[PDB]
């Protein structure tokens, strides 16, 4: 070669975006991927132009609470469909009763809770 | 007359050698050795 | 480290580092009775 | 002449900005680089393009950067990196090497003691070079203080601060000084290292503090050496009255903790408002216990107890001093901030530092040295002496010294004078600073960051002088100022003959309030080769927050009822994580102090500076790897050479807009 001396704009995913943009790109030029805000990134999540003007991807994905498990026998409190960030519901069963384990359940980033306890159990009985 | 197209080529990269009066680039072990030491002129002399 | 009686201690090397703990075991014909492991102190002494 | 700078150690996963520069042409042609690996032939992990223009008087900067494409596995995973340089002049290549060592780790901890059975509440800081979150996955591991490794735990970063699952102290508990490492577990560098040592907290019913009239026992406190033991309460009250019992000891080595003592004193003191001082005689414990009497023998620590007992009620508290040392030789001398170079004609400032024996600055003591001004070619003469003192809140001792445009070095003995301190126990250091060619030019900038320390906001003049320079018509001024390793901004301006020194005006970002560099370099067109010139001298500013992060209770009082509901209300600049953390007061055992949770975070920021020294130093070459960077030129090249209360209580992660509040 000489004794020494294009990829189009790759597209982002949902809730994400390129953090430099361009009409072309040499071939060897690495992007950077962003996301905005009230969501979290996993993956690599750099894309590569290739010598065949395609971009090579890895399993990136542009990632971010909900209702709880609503078991017949326990009570939510404060009863709401959506909750937001740095509020807790205190869950307890019928009277005569004590949850068992956390009283308090604290909303995390997002579908996150310190326990989860997915119909795992409430209260036999406390003697 | 021509029309130039590609660029001239820089000078040679003078790497870690003391440069004499024409150009030609020599170790530094011959730095004061009493001689003629670039083998073109004088030029060092390394106020030897 | 020096062995007890019998000696044979197993995977041999010049250096052990700190934390590290190496089984030894009783050499034939005996048996390792008791709590056969010796586990490197932070200073040069070990733990026997 | 194609000057391209670099830093010297690239960071893996970063934007490295790398810099070019042209000798100047009519026609403006591009230029490219590229980040090619170990082999030549045939690899590539990045391709940056760059453009020339009479707008930008051809220089550009285009950053780079190095991503995991290295080969998995291998006898070797770094293969540093090759630079290669496209242009349409010129074309050359050189390696460099590189480090993973990108980010840092900041691991905070709640407390710093714990008891058996207790939750571990921990958090660890990902950062980038940018100081980004730089959202990756983390591992923490646990030692057991004797060396044995405990329990490993992964979790991946979302959000920017890592929180981990509360550790649980096993049954069988270890006493002693733990340790706490995190890794990046697939591929990264810059493992952090936190400590916490576990013992019982249970009740410190008041801190004790020892505060001697001075640092260590010198001649004139032989005879008399008097130390105020000053004992508080924690809620900021002076303690009424309290029996205060002294107990003396004299200890060979701070490892031995067990040693022969006095059974003499055993004196009985009491605390008055808080504080309470003692007149102590060394004659009578050299004489009695130490079984020889004199300050020549006894070259070794001294133990001193302290218990506090209040007289209205049972308690007891205790503190302790590690050891003070009877030493013959005076307090050694180090030089802090001061470049041990030489500018001919131009005031060489001299900032010398005392400390004492055990790494803490003295203050109060006159020094003075002696400096021999010598003429590059014959022979020389004595400079006069000059004597100063040392400041308690600097710390530091200031010389200025005036020398003429024809010396090439100086040495200076910097010694103390004292009137207990004699001339034979006395403490000299000498030093020798070496000046700055073969085509006699030289470059300089001033004020040596006097000013004090500057803000960030206002506008910094610097003057330059280009000083018996090969011609003197210059083509332009270059200058690149840098911080954490990687190049900031880069600066130009034109020489005229108006004036033989030029002031530019360089503006602070926020960006750089940790530390910063400059580096003011220009080139000349030689006849046959040319030359270049450059100069460097540290940057210290002050530190200012950007994102201006401030908490304060909505209920303004000096004291608060038990109880009481009270607000936390945030004020930041921009969107921006908060971690609060409310650690009690009496959580800091005696254990030395229990200095401070973390008191460093851009005194650990600093370690991402690659060079080392102040600035300034030999040729082009030397003082570009003392300042860290490795430059590529035709001219020359550079040689690698339960309730109520256990504590800690909130510990949470919010999101903080402009103005958050919160009620607990």
């Amino acid at each position: 070669l000489l004794e020494p001396h294009f990829c189009p704009s790759p597209p982002a995913l949902k809730d994400g975006f390129v953090q430099d943009e361009g009409t072309m790109f040499p071939v060897g030029k690495n992007v950077v991927y962003t996301c905005n805000e009230g969501y979290s990134l996993i993956g690599n999540p750099v894309a590569r132009c290739g010598e065949d003007l395609r971009w090579l991807v890895g399993e990136m994905h542009c990632q971010k609470c909900v209702l709880p498990v609503l078991m017949d026998g326990i009570q939510s409190h404060p009863q709401k469909p959506f909750y937001t960030v740095g509020e807790k519901v205190t869950v307890s069963c019928s009277g005569g009763m004590s949850l068992e384990g956390p009283s308090a359940f604290l909303c995390g980033s997002s579908l996150k809770w310190s326990p989860e306890m997915k119909n795992a159990r409430c209260v036999q009985k406390e003697n | 007359s021509c029309e130039p197209t590609r660029g001239c080529p820089t000078e040679e990269g003078c790497g870690e050698r003391f440069r004499c009066f024409s150009g030609q680039c020599i170790s530094k072990s011959l730095v004061c050795n009493g001689d003629s030491d670039c083998d073109e002129d004088s030029a060092d002399e390394d106020r030897c | 480290p020096v062995p007890p009686e019998n000696g044979f201690i197993r995977n041999e090397k010049q250096l052990y580092l700190v934390g590290e703990d190496v089984e030894i075991s009783c050499l034939t014909g005996f048996e390792t009775v008791g709590y056969q492991y010796f586990r490197c102190l932070p200073d040069g002494t070990w733990r026997q | 002449t194609y000057v391209i700078s670099a830093p010297k150690i690239f960071r893996v996963g970063a934007s490295e900005n790398i810099v070019i520069q042209v000798y100047g042409y009519t026609e403006a042609f591009d230029a490219t680089i590229s980040i090619k690996s170990y082999p030549d032939k045939k690899f590539s992990y990045s391709s940056g393009h760059v453009h020339l223009s009479s707008e930008n008087k051809f220089q550009n900067s285009a950053i780079l950067t190095i991503q995991p494409k290295q080969l998995p596995g291998g006898q070797n995973p770094v293969s540093y990196v090759y630079l290669e340089v496209v242009s349409k002049h010129f074309s050359k290549s050189k390696r460099m090497p590189i480090t993973y060592d990108n980010g840092f780790l900041f691991i905070h901890t709640d407390k710093p003691v714990y008891t058996p059975d207790q939750s571990v509440k921990v958090r660890v800081y990902s950062l980038n070079d940018d100081l980004k979150p730089a959202k990756r996955e983390t591992v923490l591991t646990f030692i057991d203080p004797e060396g044995s490794e405990v329990d490993m735990v992964e979790e991946i970063d979302h959000i920017g601060i890592i929180s981990f699952p509360d550790f649980k102290i096993p049954s069988n508990p270890r006493y002693g000084m733990w340790t706490i490492k995190a890794k990046y577990k697939e591929d990264f560098s810059t493992t952090g290292t936190a400590y916490f040592e576990v013992k019982e907290y249970v009740l410190p019913h008041f801190s004790v503090s020892i505060e001697p009239e001075y640092n260590f026992i010198g001649y004139k406190n032989f005879k008399n050496f008097e130390i105020t033991i000053k004992a508080r309460y924690f809620y900021n009250k002076v303690v009424t009255e309290a029996d205060v019992y002294i107990t003396f000891g004299i200890r060979e080595d701070l490892k031995d903790d067990q040693k022969e003592m006095m059974q003499t004193a055993m004196q009985n003191t009491m605390l008055i408002n808080g504080i309470a001082q003692v007149t102590f005689d060394s004659e009578t414990a050299v004489k009695e216990l130490s079984y020889y009497s004199l300050e020549d023998l006894n070259n070794k620590y001294l133990y001193i107890a302290v218990t506090v007992i209040e007289s209205t009620g049972g308690f007891s508290e205790e503190a302790e001093i590690p050891g003070i040392k009877y030493v013959l030789s005076p307090y050694k001398l180090n030089l802090v901030a001061t470049p041990l170079f030489l500018k001919p004609g131009i005031p060489y400032p001299i900032k010398v530092q005392v400390k004492d024996s055990l790494d803490q600055l003295v203050g109060g003591v006159p020094v003075t040295l002696n400096a021999q001004t010598i003429d590059v070619n014959q022979e020389t003469s004595d400079l006069d002496p000059s004597k100063s003192v040392t400041r308690v809140d600097d710390g530091v001792a200031s010389f200025v010294l005036n020398l003429p445009s024809g010396v090439t070095v100086l040495e200076f003995n910097v010694k103390t004078d004292a009137p207990d301190l004699p001339e034979e126990n006395q403490a000299r250091e000498g030093y020798r600073a070496i000046a700055y060619s073969l085509s006699q030019s030289y470059l300089y900038i001033d004020w040596t960051d006097n000013h004090k320390a500057l803000l960030v906001g206002e506008h910094l003049n610097i003057i330059v002088t280009p000083k018996s320079p090969y011609i003197d018509k210059i083509t332009h001024y270059n200058y690149l100022i840098l911080s954490k390793g990687k190049i900031i901004h880069f600066g130009t301006r034109e020489k005229f003959s108006d004036a033989s020194y030029q002031s530019i005006n360089i503006p602070v970002t926020q960006n750089m309030v940790p530390s910063s560099r400059l580096l003011v370099y220009y080139i000349v067109t030689g006849e046959q080769t040319a030359e270049l010139v450059s100069d460097s001298v540290w940057l210290n500013i002050e530190e200012k927050c950007g994102n201006q992060l401030q908490v304060h209770l909505s209920p303004d009082a000096d004291a608060y009822s038990p109880g009481q509901t009270v607000s936390l209300n945030m004020a930041t600049g921009m969107d921006s994580w908060v971690a609060l953390a409310a650690v009690d007061s009496a959580v800091y055992g005696v254990q030395r102090g229990a200095k401070k949770p973390l008191e460093r975070v851009f005194q650990f920021l600093e370690k991402s500076d690659l060079g080392c020294g102040a600035g300034g130093g030999l040729n082009n070459a030397n003082v570009f790897h003392l300042a860290g960077l490795t430059f590529l030129t035709n001219a020359n090249a550079d040689d690698s050479q339960r309730s109520y209360f256990p504590e800690s209580w909130l510990w949470e992660v919010h999101l903080v807009p402009r103005r958050k509040q919160l009620q607990f």
